[PDB]
RNA sequence: CUUGAGUCUCGUAGAGGGGGGUAGAAUUCCAGGUGUAGCGGUGAAAUGCGUAGAGAUCUGGAGGAAUACCGGUGGCGAAGGCGGCCCCCUGGACGAAGACUGACGCUCAGGUGCGAAAGCGUGGGGAGCAAACAGGAUUAGAUACCCUGGUAGUCCACGCCGUAAACGAUGUCGACUUGGAGGUUGUGCCCUUGAGGCGUGGCUUCCGGAGCUAACGCGUUAAGUCGACCGCCUGGGGAGUAC
């Protein structure tokens, strides 16, 4: 329908947590015959500024060709859910299934 | 008094007065001096000279806390600012980083007006 | 001399931490266009891309902060 | 402008530095902008102005330059 | 007729841009003026200092032939850019010529490294290469005999910015610039720069595969203030230059001279 | 904007040879279609005024396209009126 | 009938508009730590804030407003105007080829809408700034300029107001007439042998030719050469006032 491109920053305490996450947040996408063009768990990393007082978050990217109203529900999770500290649902043009630069 | 080794002096350098405090590295002011407090008043106060003896003037103060290295963060825009930390460097601690720190808003408060002279 | 123009970039990658690196400044900020040489369009792009990253932590706003 | 003393660096050397670091940022500069208001259209006017004397010191002194003085 | 149009494409095909077809004949000495004439729109006002070789002196009267440069065209009256430049082409075939047999071999000479590699001179010119590339082992011509006869084998080259280390003694023995703008950066690696234009303020030595430097006035001599860059040093001449500082974020790598 | 399909589907029903598209009629609907799309927004955003400028442009096309039909074939045009259910 | 006008196809750039989120810097205040006599301000002072612990400095919190750098005689918009980032709804512009419609066009008195800032109404909000106001200076006086404070207001919602040097002091639409240097945004070909080479469209900044102009100047974005429609002027004041 129309690709977004998420990144969102998980709590560094929660990592083990990561994957359950992720795995629903695919599911929710799978439900509405929404595909899941990319999907990159970059990992614990360092942050160029202390967001909330901690200094490392757990970074995970993912593409999506999913209708809006799932994308508006993941993000009504996003903002609700506390492990979470940031997220960024953001359009593309195209699919753009090739891996990203920083695990390449 | 307990002694420490290393520290900070921060540099508040006005238009008017500068203002020169020696703290720990935690935040915990140990001493502080102004050109004001030096002996000088309206233009005196507002040089580079008056600037580098409230320095010196605080340096003195912070002696027996036994300063031997200093980082030094420099505020503001004024005359005393290279002269300042001069002066410092002269009575002699270890100036290890010299940083500035203005406050540059990224255009948040309206500034007051200009004035008509 | 531009590089996105030479290496032919469709769109510029806020991802692409390293290459924004080079274009911003030791003291955070976006670098100009007279300065790099990178052409009008593409620089818009690069500015934003820039701007997403500080969002998203992955370049500073500033050297101070923290 | 965040700067460190390197080991066996001179005082006055670092100072030098900062100086130079400081300038790059434009800081102290900045900071005088934002010392008082401008209004919106005195901004506007600098800006064109200071292009307009900008252009003139280019073209204008480049047709000058090739007849000569004496 | 269409006599002219195929004369006009004939000449076309009888000339190119660059400093490549010896054709100008020296039409008039004066020094310190030379003037050419290579099929082109106007006559160069050539310097003396584009054909002294090597010890002062002038090599060519009247009717002989150096090609220039160009794709630069009119700055009010006139043509070209400078025929010692040419040389530089003839110099990299030179280098290339190694290559084929990879084995380039003529004479190189270097006493010692402004910026860790000795210099090499070829012929007229000199230049400066990489630490390593003076010498094939950790020999060291310090302990040589003072500028002495060798050949150059080439150790390195940077391909862009144009520096070349090369090989001396031991016969038997056989975007892009500001991402990793860290090769001269140290604190004070010297190099060898050509000047392009004195800004008044300046003097924009610039050589390094695309980047910007200036050695503005302050240091230039050891005198400050009352200099003027233009009587001190050139116009487009290759000098003793080193960083002093590298900016990589808004490419202002200030190099100095008073050293 | 209208969407492709949805303007092709558009185009189909009122254009003669459905290739056409320049049709007067076809655009009409084209218009009308707009129109009335627009209409949800605007109830939601009353101060979007620069939007509804090109909304009140749209409907004055269509009008200028209505007084054109009519004064050249008049059955077409009351057939088009009838269809798309516009009061004049 | 297809050259004007429009429709369709694929892209393109954009501070165009409306709505909803969010980020970081800085100011202010609150609470607490450290610390000690000044701070602040000006031409110079004083009012003012300070030993009831200010200013400085560090930690935590609150809240509002605006968006450094990018940023440009850059861009978009009918004009007013529009500037962090993200999403949703949405208007226009331009190019590329085709395909279609077939004069459907231009202008417009009345009419209708949009229309900076200030201002008004009701309800919120209120950090900073600041008409009014107060004090301190300056001064012959100072109902000002400067200083210290400071309330409407600025901010949001929904209404009204309908004006500005609302300016390019230049109505809209179309056609035609030498050139140069740029900027921006497409697009065709060309060995992109490289940041290029040769074109071709849109918008745009400066200089200048003929011509025009009282001159200043304008000059393919005309103030030139013409056509279509509208608006407006008829000495200065009285007056854009009175009724």
């Amino acid at each position: 329908m129309r690709h977004y491109e998420i990144v969102f920053m998980v709590h560094p305490d929660q990592s083990e947590q990561v994957p359950g996450m992720i795995e629903r947040y695919t599911a929710a996408i799978t439900g509405a015959e929404g595909k899941i063009h990319r999907l990159e768990d970059w990992g614990r990393r360092q942050l160029a500024y202390p967001i909330n007082k901690l200094h490392k978050a757990h970074y995970v990217l993912m593409n999506v060709e999913a209708p809006q109203e799932v994308i508006d529900e993941l993000e009504t999770t996003f903002r609700f859910n506390d492990a979470v500290i940031r997220s960024m649902v953001m359009r593309t043009k195209h699919a753009v299934t090739e891996a990203s630069p920083m695990v390449k | 008094r307990k002694q420490v080794s290393d520290g900070v002096a921060h540099i508040h350098a006005s238009f008017n007065n500068t203002i020169v405090t020696i703290t720990d590295r935690q935040g915990n002011a140990l001493g502080w001096a102004t050109a004001g407090g030096s002996g000088f008043r309206g233009s005196r106060k507002s040089t580079p000279f008056a600037a580098q003896v409230a320095a010196e003037r605080c340096a003195d103060a912070v002696k027996e806390y036994g300063i031997k290295n200093l980082e030094v963060m420099v505020k503001g825009p004024g005359p005393g600012r290279e002269s300042t930390i001069r002066a410092l460097n002269a009575a002699g601690f270890r100036i290890t980083n010299i940083t500035d720190v203005t406050p540059i808003p990224h255009n948040g408060c309206r500034p007051p007006k200009k004035r008509r002279v | 001399f531009c590089r996105f123009t030479a290496e032919g970039v469709q769109e510029i990658d806020y991802k692409d931490i390293a290459t924004l690196k080079n274009y911003i400044t030791e003291s955070g900020k976006i670098v100009p266009s007279r300065i790099t040489g990178t052409r009008a369009k593409y620089q818009r792009q690069l500015a934003r891309a820039i701007k997403r990253a500080r969002y998203l932590s992955l370049l500073p706003y500033t050297d101070r902060h923290q | 402008p965040v700067i460190k003393v390197r080991e066996n660096e001179p005082f006055d050397v670092a100072l030098r530095r900062f100086k130079r670091s400081c300038e790059k940022a434009g800081v102290l500069a900045e900071v005088r902008r934002r010392e008082f208001y401008e209004k919106p259209t005195t901004e506007r006017k600098r800006a064109k102005a200071s292009a307009v004397k900008r252009h003139a010191k280019k073209l204008a002194r480049e047709n000058a330059r090739r007849t000569r003085l004496y | 007729e269409s006599f002219a149009q195929l004369f006009e494409e004939s000449l076309k095909e009888i000339e190119t841009r660059p400093g490549s077809i010896v054709r100008g004949v020296v039409v008039a000495i004066d020094k310190d003026v030379v003037l050419v004439d290579a099929g082109l729109k106007s006559e160069s006002a050539i310097p003396a200092e584009q054909f002294k070789n090597a010890q002062g002196e002038l090599e060519i009267q009247v009717g002989d032939e150096v090609d220039v440069a160009l794709d630069a065209v009119e700055d009010g009256f006139g043509e070209t850019l400078l025929s010692r430049e040419k040389a530089k082409r003839h110099e990299a075939w030179i280098t290339l010529e190694k290559a084929y047999e990879d084995a380039e071999t003529v004479t190189g000479v270097i006493n010692g490294k402004v910026k860790g590699g000795f210099t090499v001179e070829l012929n007229g010119i000199r230049a400066f290469l990489p630490g390593s590339l003076v010498d094939v082992r950790p020999v060291r011509d310090t302990l040589h005999l003072e500028g002495k006869e060798l050949e150059f084998k080439v150790i390195k080259l940077d391909q862009k910015r144009n520096n070349v280390v090369v090989s001396r003694r031991a016969v038997i023995e056989s975007e892009d610039p500001w991402v990793a703008i860290a090769k001269r950066y140290p604190e004070g690696t010297k190099l060898t720069g050509r000047v392009t234009n004195l800004t008044d303020y300046g003097c924009f030595v610039e050589i390094e595969e695309g980047v910007e430097g200036l050695v503005h006035v302050s240091e230039m001599d050891w005198t400050n203030k009352n200099i003027h860059p233009s009587k001190v040093v050139n116009v487009g001449d290759v000098v003793e230059v080193m960083v002093l500082d590298i900016d990589e974020e808004r490419r202002r790598i200030s190099l100095g001279l008073k050293q | 904007s209208l969407s492709t399909e949805a303007t092709a589907k558009i185009v189909s029903e009122f254009g003669r040879d459905a290739n056409d598209t320049g049709s007067t009629e076809v655009q009409v609907a084209l218009l009308t279609a707009q129109i009335n799309h627009l209409q949800g927004h605007f109830a939601e955003h009353k101060k979007d005024h620069h939007s509804r400028r090109g909304l009140l442009r749209m409907v004055s096309q269509r009008r200028k396209l209505l007084d054109y039909l009519k004064r050249k074939d008049v059955a077409r045009y009351t057939q088009l009126i009838e269809r798309l259910g516009l009061r004049r």
